[PDB]
RNA sequence: UAAGGUGAUAUGAACCGUUAUAACCGGCGAUUUCCGAAUGGGGAAACCCAGUGUGUUUCGACACACUAUCAUUAACUGAAUCCAUAGGUUAAUGAGGCGAACCGGGGGAACUGAAACAUCUAAGUACCCCGAGGAAAAGAAAUCAACCGAGAUUCCCCCAG
RNA sequence: AGGGUGACAGCCCCGUACACAAAAAUGCACAUGCUGUGAGCUCGAUGAGUAGGGCGGGACACGUGGUAUCCUGUCUGAAUA
RNA sequence: UUUUGUAUAAUGGGUCAGCGACUUAUAUUCUGUAGCAAGGUUAACCGAAUAGGGGAGCCGAAGGGAAACCGAGUCUUAACUGGGCGUUAAGUUGCAGGGUAUAGACCCGAAACCCGGUGAUCUAGCCAUGGGCAGGUUGAAGGUUGGGUAACACUAACUGGAGGACCGAACCGACUAAUGUUGAAAAAUUAGCGGAUGACUUGUGGCUGGGGGUGAAAGGCCAAUCAAACCGGGAGAUAGCU
RNA sequence: GUUUAUUAAAAACACAGCACUGUGCAAACACGAAAGUGGACGUAUACGGUGUGACGCCUGCCCGGUGCCGGAAGGUUAAU
RNA sequence: UUGAGCCUUGAUGUGUAGGAUAGGUGGGAGGCUUUGAAGUGUGGACGCCAGUCUGCAUGGAGCCGACCUUGAAAUACCACCCUUUAAUGUUUGAUGUUCUAACGUUGACCCGUAAUCCGGGUUGCGGACAGUGUCUGGUGGGUAGUUUGACUGGGGCGGUC
RNA sequence: AGCUUGACUGCGAGCGUGACGGCGCGAGCAGGUGCGAAAGCAGGUCAUAGUGAUCCGGUGGUUCUGAAUGGAAGGGCCAUC
């Protein structure tokens, strides 16, 4: 019996593959109880079709749409001028609560959830990166250097 | 009467003959259990009197095909 | 068609008729008790007992019609259970039983013969059962043939004891 | 032809040969009206638990035999111009 | 008639009259006869239809060999002085007849086997529902009251009415004898005989069916039939026998 | 008590009683192609089969043969 | 829990000439080393106990091919492999426990239904068993069909053919 | 006692004997052989018993057949169980 699944099955299933299997435990079990289908042609072209197509879809569109999200933002560059002091040691420290809406007025809109922070709260006045996580493996290195006012 | 419901099987007739060919009558029977079939497209189990080869043929043609060469001849089921 | 008739044993009585409505012959109608598939329930066949509806200017009793089962179809209802199926009620259509042989199919002997008897024969005969028709069955090559060809089925004469 | 008539009838009677006859109901055959039904053309498809097999039995003139072929009670089981 | 042999006291027949047994069909062989003759003849069928067509076929003119094959020869065998079978003589189709074969096969006759039905109004068992058993004896258990015991046990009188109990009619049966035995009767009569409140008997209805029933068992009974009912059919079974 | 209706009424059959054996209930067993039914609306103190046949005293030895019951090691052993 | 097959891969295999617990074949003379060396402490795998292999490490950076006694060359490199074994993955069978989902239910309850049939529903129990079909061995006078010679101073018994 | 395989193969005029099936005797012809110098003798044993039809089937040989054709299977024929 060459049943189609619909389910986890125990000790041979992978939510809709093919699979050999005795006829009582078919007609018996599986299929009553939802479960399995048998293979009867136009049903696992069909079964299949949309299945195979869907991930392609997904796969693609969500690459494509990260990839573009990286590529954003032509200039590469935030700049920020806060409040500060005599050489260095600004007053008040920003976080990635601030930059997560400063760059949204000066092209990407990243938000907080999405910003590494190796430098933490960055209390320091010079060059600084935050590399962003648009994607999993795609990384948005945009260039930033803080001003001491 | 043993009449298989998809296939039709009636017993048939024949000879036991022996080593010494001694015909003698017999009847050859159906292998006819009362098997009880899920029908999806009804929700329903319908239970027939099936061969062991009108299961076979109700694993090939499915069940709804079979039940409705059923109520195509006339047979109740 | 008609000058004679009212069937026979079977005569009588009482009448009908003779130029057309006597009688006789034919076509189509009408009536067609009761039993019988018998069909409203029952039953020891030719009998017993009903229910429902319609009508009956003495409607305290009558008359008529319908009421079997099954199959198919439709409508209205309808459980365990919600939907639903089973079931129930009503209506429409059909069937049912008989018949001599022929026909197809499901079953299927034995005596007998073998100079015994068991394989074999008798014989797929007798018989039983189902079904159909005026015929049935079969039938339009997944058939033969034989390197040539034939062209469905059925029946008859050979082939050929 | 035949039958009857008081014995054996061509010409006595009924008939026979032959020629005609239907108000009505019908069977068959043409013609025709309506309804249903579908012609013809191009292209495609071209019958699966089936053929075949194992076991048991039956039908084929053919008794399992070296036994083709058909049918199938049981277990299986293709290729598909 | 059957026999070695029948007046035979072996079979058959009372007599008469009527009926009563070698047939029919289809094949094959031989004889007679008729036609044609190295040829004879058609079958189905068409049909002006016993004509005429129809020569499909069959038989004959060529055999030998298992067969290929050869052919007035052939087979055997490595081959035959040889040997076997042929060569050297007319057949064929009707009609009539004698045999033969297949069919009931000259006629009559079994016991029996099988198939389908009808029978439990008789009888056998069982089920249901109603009846029957005059009259007379015997006197169990129990009980009551006395006696008796520690209480029982036990014991006496009275009561009581048990029992496949006793005697005996109806009722059921059937042990003996005689009669009867072409009966009064296809199983009885007469005189005695057994049971007779029970495992009894009986009425009405029902149920069981043929290799089946039922059987307190005899192979008994199942409609005067029973080591396998009756009816109808296979069926004219078969009969080396009369 | 019963039996050969119609030549046998008996010592034969039956019997209470005894024993052996089967049977755990959808019982064994029987009729039935099956469904079902009887066993039994019973349940092992019950039911079926077989023998013996009130009661009394008793019932001895033999398991090699045939059967039955039990065993599973080995030999042989079908379809496949 | 128990066998085989296969893949990868690591081992495995002393007439005797002889430094060699070397099977064949075969392209080839550099492999080899600091992606941290020979030799050794030591345990284990292996054992015809002859002598391989080898985790870590003191040590510390070298070891060796044609050469040579051989039927053969040096698993120093490699390829294809026979025997024998080691680990993994994988492919299937076997057995026992456990499970619920087929089937059985002559358990209980509900419904068709004013019904100890039947069917359907809920649940309990049993459950791949039982039961039935085809095939097959055994048993099988429970039943059926039959056979059971002739001669013979009647037949049987004896004898004979 | 020496040497040997005639305990040959194909045939067979003619006879005997049986109802038949069958059984028996056989000079001679051909091929090849043994013994003998040779004439010759040898197709089992001094003779008469020592046996079993047909069917079915087994083994060896032989294209004789071989259901389209080439083979084969099966059959035939010869030997034989």
């Amino acid at each position: 019996m060459q049943v189609i699944l619909l389910d986890k099955v125990a000790n041979l299933g992978s939510l809709g593959d093919q699979v050999n299997v005795k006829a009582g435990y078919a007609r018996n079990f599986l299929v009553p109880q939802g479960k399995a289908v048998p293979a009867t042609k136009k049903n696992i072209e069909f079964f299949e079709a949309r299945r195979a197509e869907l991930e392609a879809k997904l796969a693609e569109v969500l690459a494509a749409a990260n990839a573009r999200a990286e590529k954003i933002n032509a200039l590469e560059t935030v700049t920020i001028a806060s409040k500060a002091g005599d050489e260095g040691k600004l007053f008040g420290s920003i976080g990635t609560r601030d930059i997560a809406d400063a760059v949204t007025a000066a092209g990407v809109e990243v938000a907080k959830s999405e910003v590494r922070l190796p430098n933490g709260v960055l209390r320091t006045t010079g060059e600084h990166e935050v590399s962003f996580q648009v994607h999993s493996e795609v990384f948005a290195k945009v260039i930033v250097n803080v001003v001491a006012e | 009467s043993r009449v298989c419901q998809v296939t039709g099987k009636r017993p048939v007739t024949g000879n036991n003959r022996s080593h010494a060919l001694n015909a003698t009558k017999r009847r050859f029977l159906p292998n006819l259990h009362s098997h009880r079939f899920w029908v999806e497209s009804e929700k329903r189990f319908v239970t027939l009197r099936v061969s062991a080869k009108g299961m076979r043929v109700i694993d090939k043609k499915g069940i709804d095909t079979v039940l409705a060469e059923l109520r195509a001849r006339g047979e109740k089921y």
